[PDB]
C-alpha cells in the first residue's frame, strides 16, 4: 500500500479549506469597498449641496472644491474594488478551481482502481464456473470457461496498467500545480500590490492639491 | 432691518444641508472602518494560508499578511480622523446653528413685545429691550460666522495633512513590498 495518496489528498482538500476561506473573505473586502464608494459619492453631493447652500463665496467655494475630490476619490474605491475583485478575487478562484481538477484526479484514480476490483472480482466467477464443469461431462462448454478465464485473465491486467498509469498522472498533475504555483504566484501578487499603490498615489495628489485651497480660505 | 430675515432663512436651509452632510460623513467614515476590518481578516486568512505550504513562497505569503496587519492600522486611523476633523465638525455647528436660531426666536419675542408698547403710548422698555436684544443678537451672529469660517479652514487644513500622511505612509509600505518582490 502507498500511504503517499491517502496523505496528499488531506493536504489538498486543507489547502482548498483556505482558500475558500481567505476568498470568501476577500469577497466581502470587495463589496465592503463597493459599499464605501457608494457613500464617498453620497457625501461628495451632499458637501457640493452645502457649498451651494452657503452664503460665504469664500466657503462654498472650498467646499465645492472639496467635493469635487470626493468625486475623484469615489472612484478610486470603486476602481480598487474592480481591481480587488478581478485582481485578487479571481486569483483565488482560479487555483480553487486547479485544486478541483487534481481532487477528480484523485477520485478518477479512485474510479480506475474501483473498475480492476470489479474485474477481479468478474474473473474469479470465471475460475469458479470452470471448476464446477471439471466433474460435468461436458468438454464443449469447459473449453468455453477456459475460454473467458483467459479473456478475463488480460482484462484485470489492462485494468491494472490503467491503475498504474492514472496513478501517475495525479502525481504528474500535482507536481505541476506546485510548480506552476511558484513560477507564476509572485508576480500575480505584485500585479495586485500595484493596484493599490497606484490607489494611495492618487489619494496624496488628490489632498496636496487641495490643501493650498483650504489655505487660501480668508 | 433685513438682516434677521435673511439670516433666518439661511440658518433653516443651511440646518438641513449641515445635517444631511452629517450623516452622509458617519456613513462614509463607518464604511470606511468596515473595510478595515477586512483588512485584518485577510491578514489572518493569508497568515493561516501560507503555515503550511512549500518554504519558497511560503516567505512571500508572509511578507503580504504582515503588510495587510499594517494596512489595516492605516484605515483605521484615516476613519478616526476622519470623523473628528468633518463628522465632528458638521456635528458642531448643526447644533451651533440651533443655537443661532433661538437667538433670533428671542429677539423676535422681544420685538413684538416693543411693538405692542409701540400701538399704545408709560413702558416704552420694551424699545430698549428689544434695542439691547437686536444689538447683541446681530453682534453674536456676526461673531458665529466668522467662528465658522476659522473652523472650516482649520479643519480642512488639518484633514488634508492627515490625508497626505496616511497617503505617504501606505505608498512607502505598499513600495517596500513590491520592491521586495520585484528583487526576491
Amino acid at each position: 500500500s502507498d500511504i503517499w495518496f491517502e496523505e496528499k489528498l488531506q493536504e489538498v482538500e486543507c489547502e482548498e479549506q483556505r482558500l475558500r476561506k481567505l476568498h470568501a473573505v476577500v469577497e466581502t473586502l470587495v463589496n465592503h469597498r463597493k459599499e464605501l464608494a457608494l457613500n464617498t459619492a453620497q457625501f461628495a453631493k451632499s458637501l457640493a449641496m452645502l457649498g451651494s447652500s452657503e452664503d460665504n463665496t469664500a466657503l462654498s467655494r472650498a467646499l465645492s472644491q472639496l467635493a469635487e475630490v470626493e468625486e475623484k476619490i469615489e472612484q478610486l474605491h470603486q476602481e480598487q474594488a474592480n481591481n480587488d475583485f478581478f485582481l485578487l478575487a479571481e486569483l483565488l478562484s482560479d487555483y480553487i478551481r486547479l485544486l478541483a481538477i487534481v481532487r477528480a484526479a484523485f477520485d478518477q484514480r479512485m474510479k480506475t482502481w474501483q473498475r480492476w476490483q470489479d474485474a477481479q472480482a468478474t474473473l474469479q466467477k470465471k475460475r469458479e464456473a470452470e471448476a464446477r464443469l471439471l466433474w460435468a461431462n461436458k468438454p464443449d462448454k469447459l473449453q468455453q470457461a477456459k475460454d473467458e478465464i483467459l479473456e478475463w485473465e488480460s482484462r484485470v491486467t489492462q485494468y491494472e496498467r490503467d491503475f498504474e498509469r492514472i496513478s501517475t498522472v495525479v502525481r504528474k498533475e500535482v507536481i505541476r500545480f506546485e510548480k506552476e504555483k511558484s513560477k507564476d504566484f509572485k508576480n500575480h501578487v505584485i500585479k495586485y500590490l500595484e493596484t493599490l499603490l497606484y490607489s494611495q498615489q492618487q489619494l496624496a495628489k488628490y489632498w496636496e492639491a487641495f490643501l493650498p485651497e483650504a489655505k487660501a480660505i480668508s | 432691518d433685513d438682516f434677521f430675515e435673511q439670516e433666518k432663512n439661511f440658518l433653516i436651509n443651511y440646518y438641513n444641508r449641515i445635517k444631511d452632510s452629517c450623516v452622509k460623513a458617519d456613513k462614509m467614515t463607518r464604511s470606511h472602518k468596515n473595510v478595515a476590518d477586512d483588512y485584518i481578516h485577510t491578514a489572518a486568512c493569508l497568515h493561516s494560508l501560507a503555515l503550511e505550504e512549500p518554504t519558497v513562497i511560503k516567505k512571500y505569503l508572509l511578507k503580504v499578511a504582515e503588510l495587510f496587519e499594517k494596512l489595516r492600522k492605516v484605515e483605521g486611523r484615516v476613519s478616526s480622523d476622519e470623523d473628528l476633523k468633518l463628522t465632528e465638525l458638521l456635528r458642531y455647528y448643526m447644533l451651533n446653528i440651533e443655537a443661532a436660531k433661538d437667538l433670533l426666536y428671542r429677539r423676535t419675542k422681544a420685538l413684538i413685545d416693543y411693538e405692542n408698547s409701540n400701538k399704545a403710548l408709560h413702558q416704552q422698555e420694551c424699545c430698549q429691550k428689544f434695542e439691547q436684544l437686536s444689538e447683541s443678537a446681530k453682534e453674536e451672529l456676526i461673531n458665529f460666522k466668522r467662528k465658522r469660517v476659522a473652523a472650516f479652514r482649520k479643519n480642512l487644513i488639518e484633514m488634508s495633512e492627515l490625508e497626505i500622511k496616511h497617503a505617504r505612509n501606505n505608498v512607502s509600505l505598499l513600495q517596500s513590498c513590491i520592491d521586495l518582490f520585484k528583487n526576491n
